[PDB]
């Protein structure tokens, strides 16, 4: 089993604000990672699969990298409709796992 | 157009059962792998099971395993989760999903259904 | 039920469908022995009253 | 039954060995041995 | 005693299969004749040794029962024949053959 | 330079029945006039095949699919729009792809880390004519394979079978004349092998390449294209190879009962009678799990809430023995500063039994509390508590500065002299409290185990059971058997157990098993109807439908999981015949005095 | 890994014989009946019903 | 493909893409040459009692 934590577990930030969001691998899940992004009342919407890429309809303000344990995904400039909880997931092997998620709040 | 319907929630004691089902429609269902995650109040997502597009071979979360069965009927476009022995712990908001995956399930889109409330007490 | 006796099982080759077939075999020789015996009239007659 | 072994039903029941039986004494009473080779 | 030779027909395949059932609790050289022990206690590389053990064991005491079944068949179709020629000479007419 | 060209959201899907196709010859083997039955990967009898439709009359779609085990694809098109497949699992720069595409005169195929564009295609311009691969994609590097050949592509219609086996990509064909439209025709073709190609690569999507006219993405047009994608299966079937050693028909043995009696007897045609073709078996729905109630728990809070403490030097010990020890209650507390365990787990100690547990105390510094542990040296290590390099228990600590400190220092308390404990000392000098469960395991019988853990009971129905260690799998029923108090369990002639007393509630329980038997088609012959029954031998028609998985099976072969005709026989359930109340000669036996012939339909 | 295959087809080739001997003499049933039929049933007049 | 016994012309018509033919019991009795793509018939040698 691949354990995924996130750090901060929590921040706050202002509209324009660059929020960065780290989330890490307790082994080598190569590129294998997606990035939700949750809203309270509804399902989680994926942003980025496959650590880059950018899912369709998805805002170009935002971005994500990273391989083997580390990655990060960054908005360039935050909305206030980007007020959620993000989480990440990895799929290298079964069972999948998520991150413990990292909620946005606003400044 | 795609569409995820989750149904069968509902109130149970611990130590029963519970059939989860969820309706599918808009895609190729018989093409796709299909997962269940969970999500209880106040906590994130947990995986809990995955089946293959031709109902075969079936994975599961170790806090789930040799409790949970998933299974699929491919000409009703339904997908089912059998939980058996459910606990307090079991407690929480099932969803049906499509879940991108570019290893596994082969999938190219990111499906939610609306999830359905299992409470267990 | 075990699914690792099992697939030792199939290396042994048709053995078991051998077993199968000879038993089947008695099985319908059994209905074969009682048709010979009792079956010899194509009527059923009736004694008077 | 637990190992796998079964037992199957015959396909003449014991009331139709019956029958047959009595069918060949009625005959031998009434008709003598014609019955067998014959009307 | 009057209908002995129907009674041992019923006795004797009783007790074919009353041995054959009771082959399963032997071991044949196996650690356990369950076996589930066999794969609790032991991981696959040393597992299939030990079913292996068993599968020989318990395939040939099912060999022994169905030979033994083609042998005790052949006797009750030869009785059935007799039988049948019986009903067709001594009931259906009147035999001259002596006894 | 990529364009956009979805610029349109997913058309809904539409479905076309297989029929009899896709199959193909599964190896290069020569067969004549036999029938060959093989297992392998093939598209199912009567399957629904989705349509798709990239371009539609300019409304472009073109989907990024799933592989799965291998697909099946087909077109019928004179436009040559459709030109290749990309094949891989990320389809960009991060890993390698598989790119075929086919042109006027050869086939290209490569595979490189492909860039690959968001909806890529084959750019054809009109100057002679000019086609550029740059429209598939951006770049390509790292390329590991190669290779070029002859072209791989009333109306023609083309099939393709697409495998990824073993590292070797297997690809199969066939080409053959439709006058049809909008499906795909009946009848019976095998497509002949292609190419393999020893690529090495994983596989997991893939999508069609569409060739597109420049006559930015709104330059690009193309007239009306669709195609068929299908999947394959684990699948047996039964191939029928002709005098000339090619495949001329197949029977999918997983379609229906008369199929797999077919697939069974090894022959296209069936006579009249009845056949044993499968067994159905009756699986186990609960895992039930059973054991008396707890009746004596370990005294270990008569050591962790003692009154005092021993000193260092003198530490104290208690026997725990004849007890349950369900140290999960230590474990979860949150009256400890540490709980550390060698030669076991803190976590699996509830399942664990020991011939003896001894608990020993005493009180020390904080920075003493390192000490007490296996392979340690030191003041404490030393001279007062020593533990073997070998040891087995848990070592449980906590601060006692609230009773063991006192003002002017506690003098009470010394090691190998006295501490003078103070509420004011820091932590490092303050009071700790320490207790070491040692785990004795010698060749004796058990005094201490952890709890059994109890599930509810489940009558009437296939479960897996265990009853106090004893185990098997069955229904479990209300008996009228009177055991004796001090019988738990009980036995028939031949030694196998078919009763249990449950250890809580003192019921006695019988055990029988979970229904099993053989199935046998019923078929009139093949040469007057394709009609069959199916009879479930030594069962009850309730349980059929169970027995023999029917959600698993096809729509045909679930036709004969119930319906209107059950009729329940000494036999067992006959299911598909109409049961009458006239009498016949016999035609096909079933059993006790029970017949079925065809009059129409099948009659019992 | 030799011993295991002679083991195997030793076994099965005892089967197969097993099988014929038994075969056989139901062959040599029907044998003598056909010879017995030949005797009565061409040779002569049977007055043996059926 | 490797076995012992007699190799003669074959009036055996294989497809392009066959290399090798086997019958009812699963046993090769015919091959392709791969240079001459000449199909040949497969025959024991000769073996028998005395
Ligand atoms: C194509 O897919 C297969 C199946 O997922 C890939 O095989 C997987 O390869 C990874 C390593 O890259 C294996 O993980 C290793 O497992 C061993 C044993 O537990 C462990 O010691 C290593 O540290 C590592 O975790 C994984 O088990 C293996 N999966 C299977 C089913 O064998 C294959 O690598 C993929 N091909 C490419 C080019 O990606
Ligand atoms: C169809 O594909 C073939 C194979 O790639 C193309 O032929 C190549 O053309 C380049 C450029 O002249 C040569 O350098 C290669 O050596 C040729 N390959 C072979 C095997 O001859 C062909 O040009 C393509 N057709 C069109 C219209 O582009
Ligand atoms: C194909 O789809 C139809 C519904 O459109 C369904 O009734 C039929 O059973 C399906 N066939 C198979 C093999 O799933
Ligand atoms: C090219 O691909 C092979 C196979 O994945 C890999 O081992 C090699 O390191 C790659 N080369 C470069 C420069 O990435
Ligand atoms: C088999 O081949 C011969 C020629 O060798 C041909 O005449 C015959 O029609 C072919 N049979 C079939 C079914 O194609
Ligand atoms: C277990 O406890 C229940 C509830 O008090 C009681 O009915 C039952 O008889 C007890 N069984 C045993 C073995 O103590
Ligand atoms: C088999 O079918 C033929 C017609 O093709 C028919 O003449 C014949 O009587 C049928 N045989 C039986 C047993 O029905
Ligand atoms: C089948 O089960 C029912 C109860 O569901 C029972 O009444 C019936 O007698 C059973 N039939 C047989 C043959 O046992
Ligand atoms: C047969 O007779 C019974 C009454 O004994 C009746 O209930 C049943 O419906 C009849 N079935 C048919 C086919 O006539
Ligand atoms: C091998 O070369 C010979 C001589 O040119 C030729 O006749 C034969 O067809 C070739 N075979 C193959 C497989 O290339």
């Amino acid at each position: 089993v691949i354990w995924m934590t996130q750090s901060p577990s929590s921040l706050s930030a202002s509209v324009g604000d660059r929020v960065t969001i780290t989330c890490q691998a307790s082994q080598d899940i190569r590129f294998y990672l997606n990035w939700y992004q949750q809203k309270p009342g509804k399902a989680p919407k994926l942003l980025i699969s496959d650590a880059s890429n950018m899912e369709t309809g998805v805002p170009s303000r935002f971005s994500g990298s990273g391989s083997g344990t580390d990655f990060t995904f960054t908005i360039s400039s935050l909305q206030p409709e980007d007020i959620a909880t993000y989480y990440c997931q990895q799929y290298d092997n079964l069972p999948f796992t998520f991150g413990p998620g990292t909620k946005v709040d606003f400044k | 157009e795609v569409q995820l319907v989750e149904s069968g929630g509902g109130v149970v004691q611990p130590g029963g059962s519970l059939r989860l089902s969820c309706a599918a429609s808009g895609f190729t269902f018989n093409s796709y792998g299909m997962h269940w995650v969970r999500q209880a109040p106040g906590k994130g997502l947990e995986w809990v099971a995955f089946i293959r597009y031709d109902g075969g071979n079936k994975y599961y979360a170790d806090s789930v395993k040799g409790r949970f069965t998933i299974s699929r009927d491919n000409s009703k476009n339904t997908l089912y989760l059998q939980m058996k022995s459910l606990r307090a712990e079991d407690t929480a908001v099932y969803y049906c999903a499509n879940l991108k995956d570019s290893r596994y399930s082969g999938s190219y889109y990111d499906y939610w259904g609306q999830g359905t409330l299992v409470t267990v007490s | 039920d075990s699914t690792e006796c099992s697939n030792l099982l199939l290396q042994y080759g048709s053995f078991c469908t051998q077993l199968n077939r000879a038993l089947t075999g008695i099985a319908v020789e059994q209905d074969k022995n009682t048709q010979e015996v009792f079956a010899q009239v194509k009527q059923i007659y009736k004694t008077p009253p | 039954k637990f190992n796998g072994l079964t037992v199957l039903p015959p396909l003449l029941t014991d009331e139709m060995i019956a029958q047959y039986t009595s069918a060949l004494l009625a005959g031998t009473i009434t008709s003598g041995w014609t019955f067998g080779a014959g009307p | 005693s009057a209908l002995g030779k129907l009674q041992d027909v019923v006795n004797q395949n009783a007790q074919a299969l009353n041995t054959l059932v009771k082959q399963l609790s032997s071991n044949f050289g196996a650690i356990s004749s369950v076996l589930n022990d066999i794969l609790s206690r032991l991981d696959p590389p040393e597992a299939e040794v030990q079913i292996d053990r068993l599968i020989t064991g318990r395939l040939q005491s099912l060999q022994t029962y169905v030979t033994q079944q083609l042998i005790r068949a052949a006797e009750i179709r030869a009785s059935a024949n007799l039988a049948a020629t019986k009903m067709s000479e001594c009931v259906l007419g009147q035999s001259k053959r002596v006894d | 330079q990529c364009v956009n060209l979805t610029t349109r959201t997913q058309l809904p899907p539409a479905y076309t029945n297989s029929f009899t196709r896709g199959v193909y010859y599964p190896d290069k083997v020569f067969r004549s006039s036999v029938l060959h039955s093989t297992q392998d990967l093939f598209l199912p009898f009567f399957s629904n095949v989705t349509w798709f439709h990239a371009i539609h009359v300019k409304r472009f779609d073109n989907p990024v699919l799933p592989f799965n085990d291998g697909v099946y694809f087909a077109s019928t098109e004179k436009s040559n729009i459709i030109r290749g497949w990309i094949f891989g699992t990320t389809l960009d720069s991060k890993t390698q792809s598989l790119l075929i595409v086919n042109n006027a005169t050869n086939v290209v195929i490569k595979v490189c880390e492909f860039q690959f564009c968001n909806d890529p295609f084959l750019g054809v311009y009109y100057h002679s004519w000019m086609e550029s691969e740059f429209r598939v994609y951006s770049s390509a590097n790292n390329c590991t394979f190669e290779y070029v050949s002859q072209p791989f592509l009333f109306k023609n219609l083309r099939e393709f079978v697409f495998k990824n086996i073993d590292g070797y990509f297997k690809i199969y064909s066939k080409h053959t004349p439709i006058n049809l439209v909008r499906d795909l025709p009946q009848g019976f073709s095998a497509l002949e092998p292609l190419v393999d190609l020893p690529i090495g690569i994983n596989i997991t999507r893939f999508q069609t390449l569409l060739a597109l006219h420049r006559s930015s993405s709104s330059g690009w047009t193309a007239g009306a294209a669709a195609y068929y994608v299908g999947y394959l299966q684990p699948r047996t079937f039964l191939l029928k190879y002709n005098e000339n050693g090619t495949i001329t028909d197949a029977v999918d043995c997983a379609l229906d009962p008369l199929s797999e009696t077919k697939c069974t007897l090894k022959s296209f045609t069936v006579e009249k009678g009845i056949y044993q073709t499968s067994n159905f078996r009756v699986q186990p729905t609960e895992s039930i799990v059973r054991f008396p109630n707890i009746t004596n728990l370990c005294p270990f809070g008569e050591v962790f809430n003692a009154t005092r403490f021993a000193s260092v030097y003198a530490w104290n010990r208690k026997r725990i023995s004849n007890c349950v020890a369900d140290y999960s209650v230590l474990y979860n507390s949150a009256s400890f500063s540490t709980f550390k365990c060698y030669g076991v787990s803190p976590t699996k100690l509830n399942d664990l039994c020991f011939t003896n547990v001894y608990a020993d105390s005493f009180v020390i510094r904080g920075d003493e509390v390192r000490q007490i542990a296996p392979g340690q040296t030191g003041k404490i290590a030393d001279y007062n508590y020593k533990l073997p390099d070998d040891f087995t228990g848990c070592v449980i600590a906590w601060n006692s500065n609230n009773l063991d400190s006192k003002v002017g220092g506690n003098y009470n308390y010394l090691y190998r002299q006295s501490y003078g404990f103070q509420p004011t000392n820091g932590v490092g000098y303050q009071p700790y409290r320490v207790v070491v469960l040692s785990f004795e395991l010698l060749h004796a019988p058990a005094t201490v185990c952890g709890p059994k853990k109890s599930t509810n009971l489940v009558k009437n129905k296939c479960v897996n059971f265990n009853f106090n260690g004893l185990t098997g799998t069955g229904v479990l029923t209300e008996s009228n058997k009177k055991f004796l108090p001090f019988q738990q369990f009980g036995r028939d002639i031949a030694d196998t157990t078919d009763a249990v007393r449950d250890p809580q509630t003192l019921e006695i329980l019988d055990i029988t098993p979970c229904s099993f038997g053989g199935v046998s088609v019923i078929t009139p012959g093949t040469n007057t109807s394709n009609q069959v029954a199916v009879l479930y031998q030594d069962v009850n028609c309730t349980e059929v439908p169970v027995a023999i998985h029917a959600d698993q099976l096809t729509p045909t072969w679930r036709v004969y999981s119930t319906g209107s005709n059950v009729f329940q026989t000494r036999a067992g359930c006959l299911i598909g015949a109409e049961h009458v109340n006239n009498s016949y000669e016999c035609d096909i036996p079933i059993g006790a005095g029970i017949c079925a012939s065809y009059q129409q339909s099948i009659i019992a």
